[PDB]
Protein backbone atom coordinates (compact mmCIF):
# COMPACT_ATOMS: atom_id res chain seq x y z
CA UNK A 1 0.00 0.00 0.00
CA UNK A 2 2.32 2.80 -1.44
CA UNK A 3 0.74 6.51 -1.65
CA UNK A 4 0.89 6.61 -5.85
CA UNK A 5 0.66 10.64 -6.76
CA UNK A 6 -0.03 11.85 -10.02
CA UNK A 7 -0.12 14.95 -11.69
CA UNK A 8 -0.87 17.28 -13.47
CA UNK A 9 -4.83 16.19 -12.38
CA UNK A 10 -5.67 17.90 -15.59
CA UNK A 11 -4.93 19.63 -18.60
CA UNK A 12 -5.91 21.40 -21.96
CA UNK A 13 -4.00 21.09 -24.87
CA UNK A 14 -4.71 20.90 -28.76
CA UNK A 15 -4.00 18.13 -31.20
CA UNK A 16 -0.21 17.49 -31.91
CA UNK A 17 1.00 19.00 -28.61
CA UNK A 18 3.65 17.06 -26.59
CA UNK A 19 1.97 15.91 -23.66
CA UNK A 20 3.72 14.58 -20.00
CA UNK A 21 2.06 13.06 -17.25
CA UNK A 22 4.07 12.02 -13.86
CA UNK A 23 3.76 9.51 -11.20
CA UNK A 24 5.46 9.62 -7.99
CA UNK A 25 5.45 6.96 -5.04
CA UNK A 26 6.37 7.28 -1.40
CA UNK A 27 9.44 4.26 -1.64
CA UNK A 28 10.59 2.42 -4.18
CA UNK A 29 8.88 0.47 -6.37
CA UNK A 30 10.96 -0.31 -9.05
CA UNK A 31 9.80 -0.56 -12.69
CA UNK A 32 6.63 -2.39 -11.43
CA UNK A 33 4.09 0.40 -12.91
CA UNK A 34 1.72 0.37 -16.00
CA UNK A 35 -0.15 3.24 -17.46
CA UNK A 36 -3.50 2.69 -18.58
CA UNK A 37 -6.03 4.76 -20.78
CA UNK A 38 -9.65 5.15 -19.79
CA UNK A 39 -12.44 6.63 -21.57
CA UNK A 40 -15.53 7.74 -21.53
CA UNK A 41 -18.14 4.34 -20.30
CA UNK A 42 -15.46 2.05 -20.94
CA UNK A 43 -12.99 -0.10 -18.88
CA UNK A 44 -9.20 0.85 -18.56
CA UNK A 45 -6.50 -0.25 -21.16
CA UNK A 46 -2.67 -1.00 -20.38
CA UNK A 47 -0.71 1.53 -22.64
CA UNK A 48 2.58 0.14 -20.83
CA UNK A 49 3.41 -2.60 -18.35
CA UNK A 50 7.10 -2.76 -16.41
CA UNK A 51 7.63 1.13 -17.08
CA UNK A 52 8.95 1.05 -20.59
CA UNK A 53 7.33 -2.02 -22.19
CA UNK A 54 5.13 -1.18 -24.83
CA UNK A 55 1.63 -3.12 -25.17
CA UNK A 56 0.87 -4.79 -28.17
CA UNK A 57 -1.07 -2.81 -30.34
CA UNK A 58 -0.19 0.44 -28.65
CA UNK A 59 1.42 3.94 -31.26
CA UNK A 60 4.78 4.57 -30.20
CA UNK A 61 3.56 7.86 -29.75
CA UNK A 62 3.09 6.66 -26.47
CA UNK A 63 6.38 6.17 -24.13
CA UNK A 64 7.08 5.69 -20.80
CA UNK A 65 10.21 6.16 -18.43
CA UNK A 66 11.39 5.90 -14.62
CA UNK A 67 12.50 3.87 -12.33
CA UNK A 68 12.65 3.48 -8.17
CA UNK A 69 9.87 6.91 -7.20
CA UNK A 70 10.04 9.13 -10.18
CA UNK A 71 8.01 7.99 -13.59
CA UNK A 72 6.83 9.29 -16.77
CA UNK A 73 4.06 8.98 -19.41
CA UNK A 74 5.33 10.73 -22.82
CA UNK A 75 2.86 11.11 -25.72
CA UNK A 76 4.39 12.50 -28.78
CA UNK A 77 2.02 14.05 -30.77
CA UNK A 78 -1.61 13.89 -29.28
CA UNK A 79 -4.02 12.78 -31.65
CA UNK A 80 -7.86 13.19 -31.71
CA UNK A 81 -8.26 9.76 -30.20
CA UNK A 82 -5.95 10.32 -27.59
CA UNK A 83 -8.33 12.18 -25.23
CA UNK A 84 -9.11 10.49 -22.03
CA UNK A 85 -7.72 10.13 -18.38
CA UNK A 86 -5.13 8.48 -18.03
CA UNK A 87 -3.90 6.54 -14.89
CA UNK A 88 -0.78 5.30 -13.07
CA UNK A 89 -0.84 1.78 -11.23
CA UNK A 90 1.50 0.79 -8.74
CA UNK A 91 2.04 -3.42 -9.04
CA UNK A 92 5.41 -3.78 -6.33
CA UNK A 93 2.78 -5.02 -3.56
CA UNK A 94 -0.94 -4.43 -2.85
CA UNK A 95 -2.51 -2.30 -5.64
CA UNK A 96 -2.49 1.08 -5.80
CA UNK A 97 -3.22 3.59 -8.11
CA UNK A 98 -2.52 7.07 -8.99
CA UNK A 99 -5.42 10.12 -9.02
CA UNK A 100 -5.56 10.23 -12.61
CA UNK A 101 -5.25 12.93 -15.31
CA UNK A 102 -7.86 13.54 -17.77
CA UNK A 103 -6.87 15.28 -21.33
CA UNK A 104 -9.24 17.22 -22.95
CA UNK A 105 -9.35 19.47 -25.87
CA UNK A 106 -7.80 22.96 -26.03
CA UNK B 1 -9.25 -14.85 -27.24
CA UNK B 2 -9.36 -13.90 -23.75
CA UNK B 3 -12.82 -12.76 -22.92
CA UNK B 4 -13.77 -11.94 -19.17
CA UNK B 5 -17.88 -10.95 -18.51
CA UNK B 6 -19.10 -9.39 -15.19
CA UNK B 7 -22.75 -9.95 -14.22
CA UNK B 8 -25.03 -9.41 -11.06
CA UNK B 9 -24.98 -5.76 -10.38
CA UNK B 10 -28.17 -4.03 -9.87
CA UNK B 11 -29.95 -1.54 -7.61
CA UNK B 12 -29.86 -2.64 -3.65
CA UNK B 13 -30.69 -1.03 -0.64
CA UNK B 14 -28.56 -0.01 2.25
CA UNK B 15 -27.78 -3.24 4.05
CA UNK B 16 -28.50 -5.67 1.78
CA UNK B 17 -26.25 -8.53 0.15
CA UNK B 18 -25.92 -9.05 -3.60
CA UNK B 19 -23.41 -11.51 -5.47
CA UNK B 20 -21.21 -10.55 -8.55
CA UNK B 21 -20.01 -13.07 -11.04
CA UNK B 22 -17.09 -12.64 -13.80
CA UNK B 23 -17.49 -15.29 -16.42
CA UNK B 24 -13.97 -16.00 -17.79
CA UNK B 25 -12.76 -17.71 -21.12
CA UNK B 26 -10.54 -17.74 -24.14
CA UNK B 27 -7.82 -19.01 -21.48
CA UNK B 28 -6.44 -21.25 -19.13
CA UNK B 29 -8.55 -19.96 -16.38
CA UNK B 30 -7.05 -22.02 -13.55
CA UNK B 31 -3.61 -20.78 -13.83
CA UNK B 32 -4.41 -17.45 -13.12
CA UNK B 33 -4.63 -15.40 -10.54
CA UNK B 34 -8.23 -13.02 -10.85
CA UNK B 35 -9.17 -9.59 -9.73
CA UNK B 36 -11.54 -7.32 -8.48
CA UNK B 37 -11.28 -3.50 -8.51
CA UNK B 38 -13.63 -0.61 -8.44
CA UNK B 39 -14.94 2.76 -9.25
CA UNK B 40 -16.83 4.98 -7.56
CA UNK B 41 -19.03 7.86 -9.25
CA UNK B 42 -16.92 10.57 -11.15
CA UNK B 43 -13.61 8.91 -8.61
CA UNK B 44 -10.71 6.70 -10.06
CA UNK B 45 -9.95 3.01 -9.71
CA UNK B 46 -9.38 1.21 -6.49
CA UNK B 47 -8.38 -2.47 -6.11
CA UNK B 48 -10.58 -4.80 -3.69
CA UNK B 49 -9.52 -8.01 -4.03
CA UNK B 50 -6.82 -10.83 -5.28
CA UNK B 51 -7.74 -14.61 -5.51
CA UNK B 52 -4.21 -16.72 -5.33
CA UNK B 53 -4.99 -19.91 -8.68
CA UNK B 54 -5.92 -22.67 -6.48
CA UNK B 55 -8.52 -20.22 -4.75
CA UNK B 56 -5.52 -21.30 -1.66
CA UNK B 57 -4.97 -17.45 -1.29
CA UNK B 58 -7.38 -14.40 -0.48
CA UNK B 59 -6.41 -10.48 0.08
CA UNK B 60 -8.34 -7.50 0.96
CA UNK B 61 -8.27 -3.85 1.21
CA UNK B 62 -8.55 -2.73 4.71
CA UNK B 63 -12.79 -1.29 3.61
CA UNK B 64 -14.00 -4.51 2.77
CA UNK B 65 -12.64 -7.37 5.03
CA UNK B 66 -15.07 -8.88 7.30
CA UNK B 67 -17.98 -7.89 4.53
CA UNK B 68 -16.67 -8.96 0.93
CA UNK B 69 -15.41 -12.74 0.06
CA UNK B 70 -13.70 -13.64 -3.03
CA UNK B 71 -13.89 -17.18 -4.47
CA UNK B 72 -13.88 -19.05 -7.89
CA UNK B 73 -14.84 -22.27 -9.38
CA UNK B 74 -11.93 -23.61 -11.40
CA UNK B 75 -14.59 -25.79 -13.33
CA UNK B 76 -17.26 -23.41 -14.73
CA UNK B 77 -14.20 -21.09 -14.57
CA UNK B 78 -16.22 -18.21 -13.08
CA UNK B 79 -14.33 -15.83 -10.50
CA UNK B 80 -17.01 -14.52 -7.67
CA UNK B 81 -17.63 -11.49 -5.55
CA UNK B 82 -19.94 -12.46 -2.24
CA UNK B 83 -20.40 -8.58 -1.07
CA UNK B 84 -22.36 -7.94 2.87
CA UNK B 85 -23.52 -5.60 4.82
CA UNK B 86 -23.56 -2.98 1.53
CA UNK B 87 -23.00 1.07 2.54
CA UNK B 88 -23.72 3.45 -0.16
CA UNK B 89 -19.89 4.18 -0.40
CA UNK B 90 -20.10 0.70 -1.87
CA UNK B 91 -21.84 2.45 -5.45
CA UNK B 92 -19.43 1.57 -7.71
CA UNK B 93 -18.77 -0.34 -11.30
CA UNK B 94 -16.83 -3.55 -10.51
CA UNK B 95 -14.25 -4.94 -12.48
CA UNK B 96 -12.40 -8.03 -13.03
CA UNK B 97 -9.03 -8.63 -14.40
CA UNK B 98 -6.84 -11.09 -15.34
CA UNK B 99 -3.98 -11.72 -12.73
CA UNK B 100 -0.30 -13.08 -12.58
CA UNK B 101 0.53 -16.57 -14.89
CA UNK B 102 2.82 -19.12 -13.42
CA UNK B 103 5.98 -18.61 -12.16
CA UNK B 104 5.76 -14.84 -11.69
CA UNK B 105 5.09 -11.80 -9.41
CA UNK B 106 2.11 -12.51 -7.40
CA UNK B 107 0.96 -9.09 -7.74
CA UNK B 108 1.71 -8.96 -12.06
CA UNK B 109 -0.81 -9.12 -14.62
CA UNK B 110 -3.52 -6.41 -15.01
CA UNK B 111 -3.75 -7.37 -18.80
CA UNK B 112 -7.32 -7.93 -19.55
CA UNK B 113 -10.49 -6.25 -17.97
CA UNK B 114 -14.19 -7.40 -18.20
CA UNK B 115 -16.94 -4.55 -19.48
CA UNK B 116 -18.18 -4.41 -15.53
CA UNK B 117 -21.52 -4.37 -13.29
CA UNK B 118 -22.41 -1.37 -11.81
CA UNK B 119 -23.77 -1.92 -8.43
CA UNK B 120 -25.56 0.86 -6.95
CA UNK B 121 -27.00 0.86 -3.19
CA UNK B 122 -29.39 3.31 -2.56
CA UNK B 123 -33.46 2.89 -1.59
Amino acid sequence: DIQMTQSPSSLSASVGDRVTITCRASQDIRNDLGWYQQKPGKAPKKLIYAASSLQSGVPSRFSGSGSGTDFTLTISSLQPEDFATYYCLQQNSNWTFGQGTKVDIK
Amino acid sequence: QVQLVESGGGLVQPGGSLRLSCAASGFTFSSYAMHWVRQAPGKGLEWVAVISSDGGNKYYTDSVKGRFTISRNDSKNTLYLQMNSLRTEDTAVFYCARGNPPYSSGWGGGDYWGQGTMVTVSS
